[PDB]
């Protein structure tokens, strides 16, 4: 409908956003041959410092796990029995409460401070199509100063074959 | 082409893959067969990680196209040699080379109206076309392209 | 309509001339292509009067078309070089581009 | 509509049938026709419950979205799935008192 | 179709019409037609055509190709068309033609 | 019936075969145009609407090839009228004329012209005594079809295709709108009077009345009547023929030396950046000293012809026009060690140009933009190749959106214009940041649509 | 400075949509002869073409219904064996479609959320003659080297 | 129909005869001390104790 | 029965019109304007062929030929009896003027003058006869009709695509 | 068709294995898929 | 046919099925409009 406004230079384009187009690495290489295309070219571009939050909603349970870029489980999976809409909201809120100092400890061991001004880059993936899906992601929406969500997607199972289902489901 | 194989092989050292391909060629020639072609396609990263004999998922794999003319019992012998090889993770057998796909199960009137010498005499790259292959490339070979392509860079050298 | 043998002939000649004009010569500003294409047609009919061959007639027709394209490129380059050396003559595209860029300079003056 | 019927008002066979509809709907909601699946944003879709009549002549699947402004993006496409839901009930669900009208 | 298959087995050019274009060639011109046009070794008219009126007369090589057709080719093309490279259908047709040489009234 | 005869006749006397003589070619063009309008008003007489012909009796002249001048007159009866009873005797007249072109061409049988004379005799006898009666084409009806569908001349080029042809020139010393008045009202409705053989001549607008100062062009000043131009081309047609012939001979004698230097030195193409009258002496000097170039290491390299003795970094060397034979040997000994460096730089430049053209072609096929321009800014081939490969890498990520209105262009600075069609990118740009930017634009559009649907 | 760059670069009014399109239009208008299945798909419905398999599959990689995507009857037989043969050697994933957005023609714009058919008949041939700012410096340098070769020669 | 399994991901055998004969009678599983003396150089590469 | 089932596809617009009675060419990105014509045609019990131009093999031939029959580049387009009906503004106009019954069933539009939407009771002439010398305005004591009501404020709609 | 003999099998296999190498002054061809594979050095190690 | 082909045949039979188009809701809509016209016109 209406086009977005015009950017005339990259120097203040770096100030308008949290990134820059012109790279400062100055990559000097001579690959005259054709470059190797990625297997999944049409995908979200996942940076190495991005946390994958997985929200699994069920009937009477809602689980929240956080993984790294390489598949390392950061914090253990929170259960309502161990620690509905309000059920998923309180589980996701108390998971994001403890996820911050563990993230600071795991990033300060390598050299990333993450002290002030930098928000945690997050990719949220949901399972279930239940009521706890409503309260969980809202518990991420009030954390906009702490967790910046870039890719909000879902991880929903495609039922390829299935081993078997119980008798009450069929009959 | 009578038979074609797409050998997916483990990226081992050069001597091991050379010995594997040499044993495959020796098993082809000893059974009274002919190698039409064998082409290496380098190491690529497939969408699925195949498991070897010791159940290790391999991220990388080497693809080799092998076009052969062998008798069918001897082709079964060579296929049993290839499928039981330790380095070959997967290999499909292209048996639809002489007759194109869609004739047998397609229209019944268009079943005996094809010519097997049209497909048998050409190579596998001329039956299954690559994305870089097209008809204008085939017409360039008969058009005396050497006297025409000498002037294609007369505009880019000054800019 | 069109005759079907002439349809196949024009298809073959267009497919063989597109490659020599686009990838071969790298010449996209060719003017009045209908006269060399109809010259290709009439030379093909001249060779089909005596009935020499089929592919060799296409070879000689494409050689004549390549020579004609080289002659047209050379006379265009000669006229452009003589128009650029003297500095007195200006083509219509240069006049359009200066009438555009002086207008853009005046839009810079307006802001 | 103004109200929603309770599970105690309907038949126990209606409760079992609605539980089977809920199970097979929450299981295979990605197993829809792909020309409708390319426009459904599944990140906002929530199926909370399935209600039914006493003899299962009609079924009412109750749904909502996370963000309400995306509801009009999920409103028409979900109404293109009524025959798919009916075929899912015919295939996956046995002991169906009637082949229901989906709402 | 079950009669056209046996007609393709027995007779040579029943698929090729007067227009010299097959039913598969007119719909798929890039796959059936030849890709390269080489000016080289034209074989000319077959003067040995009286020996082979039907495909049951030449079952020595593949695709019922006579011995006189392979003259200037190397040993690899002659080996790829030998008896060892024939299919199951070609070997069964050779077994059929072995008795058709023995018990037929005419060719 | 007459299809093979008229086919062979138009195969003989067509002007497209006569390239050795230009006067025979333009006389054949005029005769073909006169025959075409003759058959046009003949078909007009056969249709029902009668118009006076442009010529009642005239001599038409064609030229033949021996592999030979065929002259034939067209005469009309003196009692000619636009009435109905004269519509038949003109049909036997032009059919008397066409076979008069066919008998002298010696391409038909005498039985065929006897058949046509017998048909005209039946029509003349049946015009007197009225009969009744209740289909193959005649000589006229086959002639118009063999003219239109096979042997028609190519149409004259319009003004719009002459604009981009670099054939319309003008000296700006008069004025811009003096040239606009010389173009708009003098080429739109006055281009019909201009000849078809004239259409190969480029047009400069200058001060004086002349026939050319450049190679193979013609000039015309401030606003003219078309009768003045028609009398101008009827005054000095020999000069405007000879200028075209010497321009074609000049291009041919350039191209033959270019071809022999390409075939003998095994190079790609000879480049020239100076006047060809001074480049011809250098080319014939290279033709005389060709075996000295074979003896040295001057091979497989393109040669530019400029004014300064220099060597370009992409592999092409520059040779000055003014060069003597005794200065050629120290010039060849000066740049003798620099030749394999130029060879490897030329091969690297060709490989990088092929790679960046392949990457730009794959970017044009994947995302289908409005246009890509990487050859605008004077940069190295590494920067252009890096820009093309970075655009190729983010091709699948820009695929859900169409960019048919925007132009991807190489620039020294970032410029993202959405009101216009401009996307100007540096050689080193983060493609992931651009994908994040377009994703944020889509997030803005989605949030705007959600807030608009929530407001209503 | 340089003298060959002036005679090499030609002046332009519009660059192109893609630089060979006017030759394509002229050769197509001459090929049809008017007065002023596809040959490439069935040859490329194989295991070695991951895009031609993906242009007939949905976003999850499975099959479309027959009413949405009608096809040639041999093309479906080629597609169903090409997908399986490319999956078998790992040239195609068992789940997904890595070339799906490359195949959709009706793409929405970056500042739009849906596709509208009214943008198909835009046909904008630059009627107001927009000159980009990166072209103006090239024009000025071209005319500066033209004035330099005029005052020098 | 019939279901199959691949011994050491290479040797396609039928599932019924594998549980009875093909799986427990391999060289690398049933006689590991004998299979440790397998010659890797002189034997063919398509022959190894995981399938023999 | 005698032939195996096969999906119909064509590169020409004329083969779609000669085959089906009611053809509609839609896009997948426009679900509201497609479903409104689905409600109107199925109300009159008319067989309809919906052609989704998303994931079709002849999109570029069909997008050109739909521009020639209908000058507007708006989809969906309804085609009944080898004629052009038009977009939603043309289908709802025939539904408002009570012309959509004889268009979908019998393939013609009524050329009868006068509107049938604004009727009360039985449909008769009721002053439709031509008056002598004109001048229906100069008699200011004429029958103006029954008093009509107009809303002071616009009520909020149920849905933005409810209508 | 250029068939491979039994004597020139090892040299043809070694030439095919040296098609994609790290050090080469010639541009590498595309695969049958149409994709540049991973380059390697001697002894088959992936770069 | 076997079990798999029979299951696919009954799946295609239930998927592509021609229903009985009985114009009942249009009949009731015409009756509703007629009753509204009678209630509007006559007391």
């Amino acid at each position: 409908a209406v086009p977005p406004p015009r950017v005339l230079g990259g120097d203040y384009f770096k100030t308008r956003f949290g990134y820059s187009l012109v790279k400062n690495s100055e990559m000097t290489q001579g690959p005259v041959d054709y470059s190797q295309l990625d297997m999944w070219g049409e995908m979200p571009r996942y940076t190495s410092d991005m946390v994958f939050l997985y929200l699994v909603s069920r009937r009477r349970n809602t689980y929240a796990v956080a993984y790294t870029y390489e598949g390392k489980r950061i914090l253990n999976t929170y259960t309502a029995g161990n620690r509905s809409t309000d059920n998923g909201h309180q589980v996701t809120s108390m998971y994001l409460n403890d996820l911050l100092p563990k993230l600071r400890e795991m990033r300060a061991s390598e050299g990333r401070p993450m002290g002030r001004g930098e928000k945690v880059e997050l990719v949220v993936r949901v399972m279930g199509f239940y009521n706890g899906r409503q309260g969980a992601v809202r518990a991420v929406q009030d954390r906009a100063n702490e967790f910046h969500v870039r890719y909000f997607e879902d991880i929903t199972p495609f039922p390829l074959n299935g081993p078997k289902m119980p008798r009450g489901v069929f009959k | 082409v009578f038979y074609s194989f797409v050998l997916v092989m483990k990226p081992r050292q050069r001597r091991f893959t050379s010995q594997a391909l040499r044993e495959i060629g020796v098993a082809v020639y000893s059974n009274g067969g002919l190698i039409r072609s064998i082409t290496n396609e380098g190491i690529m990263r497939p969408y699925s990680r195949f498991r070897d004999a010791d159940n290790t998922p391999l991220t990388y794999a080497r693809y080799i196209i092998l076009q052969l003319d062998m008798g069918e019992e001897e082709m079964g012998k060579v296929d049993k040699i290839i499928r039981e090889h330790q380095d070959v993770l997967m290999a499909l057998k292209l048996n639809n080379l002489e007759r194109p796909v869609g004739i047998r199960s397609g229209n019944k009137e268009l079943q005996a109206a094809y010519f097997p010498l049209d497909t048998f005499t050409r190579l596998e790259e001329e039956i299954n076309w690559s994305p870089q292959t097209s008809a204008d490339i085939y017409t360039q070979l008969e058009m005396n392209w050497k006297e025409f392509s000498r002037t294609r860079w007369s505009s880019f050298l000054r800019n | 309509t069109l005759s079907p043998e002439r349809v196949a002939l024009r298809d073959e000649l267009a497919r063989k001339s597109r490659l020599v004009a686009s990838e071969g010569m790298r010449y996209y500003n060719i003017f009045w292509v209908r006269k060399p294409l109809d010259t290709m047609e009439k030379e093909y009919y001249e060779l089909k009067r005596r009935g020499v061959d089929h592919g060799e007639a296409i070879r000689k027709v494409l050689q004549g078309f390549y020579s004609g394209l080289a002659v047209k490129k050379r006379v265009a380059a000669i006229q452009a070089e003589e128009a650029k050396l003297t500095g007195r003559f200006i083509t219509m595209r240069e006049a359009t581009v200066v009438l555009g860029v002086l207008a853009k300079l005046h839009k810079e003056q307006l802001t | 509509v103004r109200l929603l019927r309770h599970e105690s008002s309907m038949s126990p066979s209606a409760r079992a049938f609605s539980e089977r509809v809920a199970y097979h709907l929450r299981r295979s909601l990605k197993a829809c026709p792909g020309h409708i699946a390319e426009h459904i944003d599944f990140t906002q879709l929530i199926i909370q419950e399935v209600l039914g009549s006493r003899r299962s002549k009609e079924i009412y699947i109750v749904w909502f979205t996370v963000d309400p402004g995306a509801r009009f993006e999920l409103e028409p496409r979900l109404h293109q799935l009524n025959h798919w839901v009916q075929q899912l009930i015919i295939k996956r669900v046995k002991r169906r008192p009637h082949i229901p009208r989906v709402t | 179709p079950v009669q056209k298959k046996r007609q393709e087995q027995m007779l040579y050019g029943v698929n090729i019409p007067e227009t010299r274009q097959m039913k598969f060639e007119e719909q798929h011109p890039l796959l059936a037609g030849a890709l390269r046009k080489l000016e080289g070794q034209p074989k000319g008219f077959p003067f040995w055509y009286r020996k082979y009126p039907t495909r049951r007369h030449a079952y020595e090589y593949r695709f019922s190709i006579p011995v006189e057709m392979l003259d200037g080719y190397n040993d690899d093309v002659k080996k790829a068309l030998s008896k060892g490279m024939m299919s199951i259908q070609e070997k069964q047709f050779a077994q059929e033609a072995m008795y058709m040489e023995r018990y037929a009234e005419h060719d | 019936m007459y299809k093979k005869a008229l086919h062979s006749f138009f195969l003989k006397v067509h002007p497209d075969f006569f390239h050795h003589n230009r006067s025979q070619q333009t006389v054949n063009e005029s005769s073909v145009a006169r025959l075409n309008e003759l058959l046009s008003w003949a078909k007009a007489f056969k249709s029902g609407h009668l118009q006076p012909p442009p010529s009642s009796s005239f001599t038409l002249t064609f030229y033949r090839k021996p592999d030979t001048i065929i002259q034939s007159t067209f005469e009309l009866p003196s009692n000619f009228a636009p009435s109905d009873n004269h519509r038949g005797t003109v049909e036997r007249a032009v059919n008397k004329f066409l076979r008069d072109l066919l008998r002298r061409a010696a391409c038909i049988d005498s039985v065929t012209e006897s058949i046509s004379e017998a048909e005209d005799a039946t029509a003349a006898r049946a015009e007197a005594k009225p009969l009744r009666r209740r289909g193959p084409k005649s000589l006229l009806d086959e002639a118009v079809e063999s003219m239109t569908v096979q042997w028609s001349l190519t149409p004259a080029p319009t003004l719009q295709e002459l604009i981009e042809a670099d054939q319309i020139l003008f000296s700006r010393d008069l004025s811009p709108l003096q040239s606009a008045a010389a173009l708009s009202t003098l080429q739109r409705h006055l281009g019909e009077l201009n000849y078809s053989a004239w259409e190969s001549m480029p047009v400069i607008v200058s001060n004086q009345f002349s026939i050319g100062d450049l190679t193979g062009t013609i000039t015309i000043p401030w606003d003219f009547t078309p009768e003045q131009f028609h009398s101008f081309m009827a005054h000095n047609e020999k000069g405007v023929a000879r200028c075209r012939e010497v321009a074609i001979q000049y291009a041919s004698t350039i191209e033959q030396l270019i071809a022999e230097l390409c075939t003998a030195l095994e190079l790609d193409d000879i480049l020239v950046s100076c006047s060809h009258q001074d480049a011809l002496r250098l080319m014939e000097l290279l033709h005389r000293n060709r075996e000295l170039l074979i003896q040295y290491g001057l091979s497989k390299l393109t040669l530019e012809v400029g004014n300064r003795h220099a060597t370009r970094a992409n592999g092409v060397v520059i040779i000055n026009c003014s060069l003597t034979s005794e200065q050629l040997r120290p010039w060849l000994k000066a740049i003798s060690p620099k030749l394999p460096l130029q060879q490897r730089l030329y091969e690297l430049s060709k490989q990088m140009l092929e790679s960046t053209l392949w990457h730009l072609k794959e970017f044009r096929t994947m995302v289908e933009p409005g246009g890509v321009d990487a050859f605008s800014n004077d940069c190295t081939y590494a920067e252009r190749l890096q820009w093309s490969k970075e655009l190729f890498r983010i091709g699948p990520s820009l695929a859900p959106w169409d960019w048919s209105e925007m132009t991807f262009v190489l620039s020294p600075d970032v410029d993202i214009d959405w009101a216009n069609g401009l996307l100007a990118l540096p050689y080193n740009f983060d493609g992931d940041a651009l994908v994040r930017y377009v994703e944020e634009v889509q997030q803005e559009a989605k949030s705007r649509k959600r807030e608009e649907l929530l407001a209503a | 400075g340089r003298e060959g760059w002036l005679f090499g670069q030609q002046v332009q009014l519009h660059y192109h949509r893609f630089p060979d399109e006017q030759l394509i239009t002229n050769l197509s208008r001459w090929r049809t002869g008017e007065t002023v299945p596809s040959p490439e798909v069935y040859m490329k419905l194989n295991y070695k073409n991951p895009a031609t398999i993906s242009r007939f599959l949905t976003r999850t990689g499975h099959m479309y219904p027959a009413d949405i995507l009608p096809l040639n009857p041999e093309a479906v037989v080629k597609l169903r064996v090409a997908k399986a043969q490319a999956i078998r050697i790992g040239l195609y994933p068992r789940f997904g479609n890595p070339f799906w957005f490359r195949s959709q023609k009706f793409r929405p714009k970056a500042y739009q959320e849906n596709y509208d058919p009214t943008t198909y008949s835009t046909k904008r041939t630059v009627e107001h003659f927009a000159y980009n700012w990166v072209q103006t410096d090239r024009i000025r340098r071209y005319f500066r080297e033209l004035e330099a070769v005029h005052t020098s020669g | 129909k019939a279901s199959h399994i691949r011994i050491a991901n290479r040797k396609r055998v039928e599932m019924f005869v594998a549980k009875r004969f093909h799986l427990p009678t391999r060289l690398a599983t049933a006689a590991p001390d004998i299979a440790a003396e397998w010659h890797d150089e002189l034997n063919p590469m398509h022959m190894y104790p995981a399938i023999i | 029965s005698a032939t195996r089932w096969l999906p119909f596809v064509s590169s020409d617009l004329k083969d779609y019109l000669n085959r089906y009675w009611a053809v509609m060419f839609t896009v997948g990105a426009r679900p509201i304007e497609t479903g409104h014509i689905r409600h109107y045609v199925s109300w009159y019990c008319t067989r309809m062929k919906v052609v989704l131009l998303d994931h079709h093999v002849y999109v570029e031939p069909l997008r050109q030929q739909l521009q020639e029959a209908s000058r507007t580049p708006e989809l969906p387009l309804l085609f009944v009896n080898k004629k052009l009906v038009g977009t939603l503004r043309d289908v709802e106009l025939l539904e408002r003027e009570k012309k959509l019954k004889d268009v979908l069933h019998f393939g013609f539009e009524w050329r009868v003058g006068g509107s049938v939407a604004a009727t009360n009771g039985q449909k008769s002439l009721m002053g439709a006869l031509p008056a002598p010398y004109g001048d229906a305005e100069f008699f200011r004591g004429r029958y103006r009709g029954p008093p009509v009501a107009r809303p002071v404020v616009s009520l909020p709609t149920l849905h933005p695509f409810a209508l | 068709i250029n068939y491979v003999p039994h004597a020139q099998l090892r040299e043809h296999i070694d030439k095919e294995l040296d098609k994609y190498v790290a050090g080469k002054n010639e541009p590498y061809p595309l695969n049958f898929v149409g994709q540049m594979p991973f380059l390697e050095d001697g002894d088959g190690n992936i770069v | 046919v076997n079990k798999q082909t029979q299951k696919y045949r009954t799946k295609l039979r239930y998927r592509f099925r021609q229903p009985s188009v009985v114009p009942l809701r249009q009949t009731l809509q015409q009756r509703h409009n007629t009753i509204l016209e009678v209630l509007r016109r006559r007391r």
